[PDB]
């Protein structure tokens, strides 16, 4: 089993010039559609934001 | 000096975004290839790649200049600034022009308006090869060309006496297949915004067969006259005579596979597929002939004496037929 | 001669490797239409295997009936096989090397 | 069979600023029937224009859904047909008298390799699909019978 990341930020502006946080609480603020699962090796599970 | 004041004059009061006489009557464009090339055909994915220089030549009124020099001679630099015919192949399924070092275009403007545009393009054209006969396939595999948004009373597409010619023809990376000729045509299609002029230029193909010869036939071949041997080895040797059917079954297969490995999916009988399973069939058939013999042993050797006596001429025989009636049919194709 | 079964499976497991060993090198070569040195080399070994076992089904054949030929025809098989492979084998690389 | 969609939207204007519809509604797509796949074949093509609501309005859409049918052919010619055959050479160990040992044993064993080299040909040459499939509960029902 595996826990695959993406991690994004921002390029170039440090922690005190762009602070980056999620829209709402941080696991309804990345959402995967219902009939988004494109695998056929692996099962998602579910996500966990941070 | 005398040939800058031409061009800026030439560039002044233009409107690259109207071709030469919108109005009046439709714009004729004479259409020349020089093939440098027709590379791999790949039967997986149904296409050709072909590399061309693509000539057309048009006449503008708007760049018609006097002056004592009869043409003027210019880089890609001036492509991007008169009009340009929108020509684009129907049957390419990614093509490119050539940027190195700098844009392969040509321009030459003549006295009268008479403009030459030149290019080099890789076109990987489509052609859906018809996989029957295989490998015994000949086929004729076209580069059309049309206006993308001119319809027929807009622009007129036109070849020439010399318009397509072939290079060398040995430098050609052509593998299995073997160039025989070419044609070109006109043709007035219609879509949904109009009749267009479509152009082609059909290359003809003849596959060649020096390698499936040598990787399925002569191995096949040998394989099932290898599996006769049963016949003439004695009937008592029954560990010998199965492990030797058995052995050839597995062989067979082990063939069967290459067989197939170099075609796409295509779901029919294939010539050299039929081959094969013919092939197989008759190895099963030897091995399930033994069992039998072997089987009616005990019950009327008498009647199993005869068996192999029979089988040894049967199926030489049988596959020589087979085999004749297969090559005869498959080459008055 | 009477280890027939022995015979058998050496012919007919080392068409099998023939096989195998075919099959491996064209597929290391591109997909060309026409024969090449390795290929003929190929060739030739497939077809001393298989004259390899058409000898051992013929001996078998005259076996239990004709010794005395089957004996013959086997020691002179002995003797010529090698031989022939070996001039085979010094002509190939002599016509392939000097080029 | 795999119904294929293809759907068209408009990403920023909304139904009350923009409006999709396929103009002629029967003949807007045309070329469909022309299609050559080779291993497919077009059984059925639709086509669909709606509205698709989201929390901020509703947004137009268009859909061009084809039903793709697998042709079979090529399948069973390679890969059925030598399995069943296999399966009829493993019988074949029945026929022969019992007290022939190495023959039944070589006849048995050589089949299960056969079987064993045709079930990995088929996993190298066909697509890598990592879950199990109709195709691969047929060649495990026959080597289980081997
Ligand atoms: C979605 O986004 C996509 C990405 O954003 C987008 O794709 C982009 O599309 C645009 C528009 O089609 C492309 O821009 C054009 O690109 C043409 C070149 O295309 C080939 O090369 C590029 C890389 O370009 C380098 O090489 C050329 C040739 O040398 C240079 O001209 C470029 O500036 C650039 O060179 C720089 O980088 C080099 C290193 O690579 C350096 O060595 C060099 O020194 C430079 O620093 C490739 O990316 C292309 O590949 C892709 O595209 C092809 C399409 O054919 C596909 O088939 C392929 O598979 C790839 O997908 C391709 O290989 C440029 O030629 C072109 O520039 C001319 O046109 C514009 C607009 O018309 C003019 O403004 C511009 O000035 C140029 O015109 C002048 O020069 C031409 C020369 O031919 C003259 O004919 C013309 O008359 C004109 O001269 C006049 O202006 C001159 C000023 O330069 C002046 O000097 C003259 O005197 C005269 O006044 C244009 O830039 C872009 O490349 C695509 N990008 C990618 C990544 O594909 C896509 O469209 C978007 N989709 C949608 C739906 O929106
Ligand atoms: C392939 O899949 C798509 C979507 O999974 C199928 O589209 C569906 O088609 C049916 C029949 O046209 C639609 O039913 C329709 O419902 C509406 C109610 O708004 C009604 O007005 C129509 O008369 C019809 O009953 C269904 O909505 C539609 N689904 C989606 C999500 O668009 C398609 O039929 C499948 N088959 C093919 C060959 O494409
Ligand atoms: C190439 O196309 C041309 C025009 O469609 C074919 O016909 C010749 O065209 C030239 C230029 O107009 C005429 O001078 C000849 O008299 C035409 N010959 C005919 C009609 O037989 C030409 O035959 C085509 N050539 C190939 C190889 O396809």
């Amino acid at each position: 089993a595996h826990a695959c990341p993406l991690k994004f930020g921002s390029y170039a502006y440090t922690r005190a010039e762009v602070v980056y946080e999620w829209t709402r609480e941080p696991a309804r603020s990345v959402v995967v559609a219902e009939d988004g699962s494109r695998l056929n090796q692996y099962d998602l599970l579910g996500q966990t934001v941070d | 000096g005398d040939v800058t004041v031409i061009l800026n004059n030439l560039l002044e009061g233009y409107d690259n975004k109207l071709r030469p006489d919108i109005g009046v009557k439709p714009t004729l464009i004479h259409t020349d290839m020089y093939v440098n090339s027709i590379g791999p055909v790949n039967a997986i994915n149904m296409e050709y790649t072909i590399d061309i220089f693509f000539a057309q030549t048009w006449y503008d009124r708007r760049l018609k200049f006097n002056s004592t020099i009869k043409v003027l001679r210019l880089n890609s630099n001036m492509v991007g600034k008169i009009w340009i015919p929108d020509t684009f192949f129907r049957n390419s399924k990614k093509a490119d022009a050539h940027w190195i070092t700098t844009p392969n275009r040509m321009l030459r403007i003549w006295n009268d308006g008479r403009v030459l545009y030149t290019l080099r393009l890789t076109i990987d054209a489509e052609c859906q090869l018809q996989l029957h006969n295989f490998p015994m396939d000949e086929h004729s595999c076209p580069l059309e060309f049309s206006s993308y948004g001119y319809p027929r009373e807009e622009i007129v597409y036109q070849w020439k006496r010399s318009s397509v010619e072939v290079g060398d023809t040995r430098s050609w990376r052509l593998y299995q297949f073997s160039f025989v000729g070419l044609r070109n045509t006109t043709e007035v299609v219609k879509t949904t915004s109009g009749d267009y002029v479509v152009m082609s230029v059909y290359f003809d193909l003849s596959r060649r067969m020096g390698y499936f010869t040598i990787q399925t036939y002569i191995p096949c071949t040998l394989i099932v006259v290898l599996s006769w041997v049963s016949f003439w080895i004695n009937k008592d040797a029954v560990p010998a005579r199965t492990s030797l059917g058995i052995t050839t079954v597995l062989t067979m297969t082990t063939l069967s596979t290459i067989a197939r490995k170099s075609l796409p999916k295509v779901s029919y009988v294939t010539a050299m597929d039929l081959f094969v399973s013919v092939c197989f069939i008759f190895v099963f058939s030897a091995l399930v002939e033994y069992g039998t013999l072997h089987y009616f042993v005990s019950s009327q050797p008498a009647r199993a004496a005869k068996m192999d006596s029979y089988a040894r001429i049967f199926f030489p025989t049988a596959f020589c037929l087979f085999n004749l009636v297969y090559w005869v049919s498959y080459l008055y194709l | 001669r009477e280890s027939v079964p022995a015979r058998t499976v050496f012919g007919v497991t080392t068409v099998l490797t023939m096989t195998t060993l075919s099959i491996s090198a064209r597929n290391s070569l591109p997909k060309v239409a026409y024969a090449t040195a390795m290929d003929w080399f190929i060739a030739v070994c497939y077809a001393f295997v298989f004259s390899a076992l058409i000898e051992f089904a013929t001996v078998n054949y005259f076996t239990k009936s004709q010794p005395a030929r089957a004996a013959k025809i086997d020691r002179l098989s002995r003797i010529a096989f090698p031989l022939l492979f070996g001039i085979f084998n010094l002509v190939y690389w002599a016509t392939y090397l000097n080029r | 069979e795999q119904n294929c969609t293809l759907e068209i939207e408009s990403y920023g204007y909304t139904t009350d600023d923009i409006e999709f519809y396929w103009r002629g509604d029967d003949n807007a797509v045309t070329g469909v029937t022309k299609i050559e796949l080779p291993q497919f074949s077009i059984v059925d093509y639709k086509l669909i224009t709606k509205k698709v609501v989201f929390s901020t309005g509703s947004y137009p859409r268009l859909s061009l859904s084809f039903k793709l049918k697998r042709n079979i052919g090529y399948f069973i010619l390679q890969t059925y047909m030598p399995s069943i055959l296999i399966t009829i050479l493993s019988w074949v160990s029945f026929w022969i008298n019992y007290d022939a040992s190495a023959a039944r044993v070589a006849l048995g064993i050589t089949t299960v390799l056969t079987m064993t080299t045709i079930n990995t040909h088929l996993r190298e040459t066909l697509p890598k699909i990592p879950y199990v499939k109709a195709i691969d509960m047929y060649l495990m029902g026959c080597f289980v019978f081997v």
